[PDB]
């Protein structure tokens, strides 16, 4: 099978930028290679055809260019709509192969994250669990930390954070922290803080409240 | 490594 | 329109087989071929098949002893099946066409079965509010959300307001339990003033276990 080397593995840019993407094939393929996006949560969608050509209802902005192993997907102004994965396609021997993708990320000033802290719901206090959820919204970059502490004492261990993927309109990241206790646990403490650090931020910000 | 989640590299 | 929609999620257990089935419409069976392509963390994309027109199959070659592609041409459906799975099978399964009869560049593609390959139970979730209060607002802004939790196997999807509210919304992907359960939150941000007046809702559907929640998330 031919093997396809998209190279690098992410290209991080500024909007307006020109970007290239690389692919590099086994062996020579003429120009039977077909380059592809992938949006976050989408499926693959065909940006160019057999090395070059163009296809119906893709931004001018796209082009490719190339011939036998070196291959290249321009774009000549990057917007933040052009945030996801990009993969090539080689169809000049049996089987169709794909190269492994290359990453475009987004750069933008710096954004300070907007801090939210939830207690938890009656509803599951029920159910025997508590889960204190620290949302972090619309900051850039992605670095953060989050610090849980209870009546003060520092937890470490049993809350899990998620990242959102880049906004593709403003290319921020957000972020969830959750704090999962015991009814129990949770019965037994009264101060709930969520302490954050991020580039934006001249002091750390915490949110917290009182069980009550 | 591509993520079944989110349908993307990570 | 062409359009390729490929039936659900779900689970299924190791060594059992797979089985999706690809609609199509806005074109006929007997005029293109229909190609079956995979997506996993190991290998990323691959192609698995294809049905010809004239019912003629190609299978990659690590593939042709457990793998078989069937059609209704009156129906329109394309059946994929494959069997002895095992948990590197774990991937996004799609259907794909080309733009002419017997290429292989992939203009249209199905929105993709997420199947997993685990030994587990299917496993519905609970759905929790995240409710809004002086602790989630900010210049006349409040944010809400809907916890999302315990389910076995992903995805869920959750959207808001029967898909009327779309902006400021950011589903958080699911992060895997030492219970070996899923879990996720989803959050939007509104105006503060509109929450004695708009309802706000998480449609929350969990097609593996057929489980759909809608939670009404209130100021506490």
């Amino acid at each position: 099978d031919i093997l396809l080397t998209q190279s690098p593995v992410i290209l991080s840019v500024s909007p307006g930028e020109r970007v290239s993407f690389s692919c590099r094939a086994s062996q020579s393929i003429g120009t039977n290679i077909h380059w592809y996006q992938q949006r976050t949560n989408g499926s693959p969608r065909l940006l160019i055809k057999y090395a070059s050509e163009s296809i119906s209802g893709i931004p001018s902005r796209f082009s490719g260019s190339g011939s036998g192993t070196d291959f290249t997907l321009s774009i000549n102004s990057v917007e933040s709509e052009d945030i996801a994965d990009y993969y090539c396609q080689q169809n000049n021997n049996w089987p169709t192969t794909f190269g492994a993708g290359t990453k475009l990320e987004l750069k933008r000033t710096v954004a300070a994250p907007s801090v939210f802290i939830f207690p938890p719901s009656d509803e599951q206090l029920k159910s025997g669990t508590a889960s204190v959820v620290c949302l972090l919204n619309n900051f850039y970059p992605r670095e953060a930390k989050v610090q849980w502490k209870v009546d003060n004492a520092l937890q470490s261990g049993n809350s899990q954070e998620s990242v959102t993927e880049q906004d593709s309109k403003d290319s921020t990241y957000s972020l969830s922290s959750t704090l999962t206790l015991s009814k129990a646990d949770y019965e037994k403490h009264k101060v709930y803080a969520c302490e954050v650090t991020h580039q934006g931020l001249s002091s750390p910000v915490t949110k917290s409240f009182n069980r009550g | 490594q591509f993520d079944l989640s989110t349908r993307r590299l990570k | 329109q062409v359009q390729l929609k490929q039936s659900g999620p779900g689970l299924v257990q190791p060594s059992q087989s797979l089985s999706i089935t690809c609609t199509v419409s806005g074109f006929s069976l007997t005029n293109y071929g229909v190609h079956w392509v995979r997506q996993s963390p190991g290998k990323g994309l691959e192609w698995l098949g294809v049905i010809w027109s004239g019912g003629n199959t190609d299978y990659n070659t690590p593939f042709t002893s457990r793998l078989s592609i069937n059609k209704d041409n009156s129906k329109s459906q394309v059946f994929f099946k494959m069997n002895s799975l095992q948990s590197n099978d774990t991937a996004i399964y799609y259907c794909a066409r080309a733009l002419t009869y017997y290429d292989y560049e992939f203009a249209y593609w199905g929105q993709g079965t997420l199947v997993t390959v685990s030994a587990a139970s299917t496993k519905g979730p609970s759905v929790f509010p995240l409710a809004p209060s002086s602790k989630s607002t900010s210049g006349g802004t409040a944010a809400l959300g809907c916890l999302v939790k315990d389910y076995f196997p992903e995805p869920v999807t959750v959207s808001w307001n029967s898909g009327a509210l779309t902006s400021g919304v950011h589903t958080f992907p699911a992060v895997l339990q030492s219970s070996g359960l899923y879990s996720l939150s989803s959050v939007v941000t509104v105006p503060s003033s509109s929450l004695g007046t708009q309802t706000y809702i998480c449609n929350v559907n969990h097609k593996p276990s057929n489980t759909k929640v809608d939670k009404r998330v209130e100021p506490k």
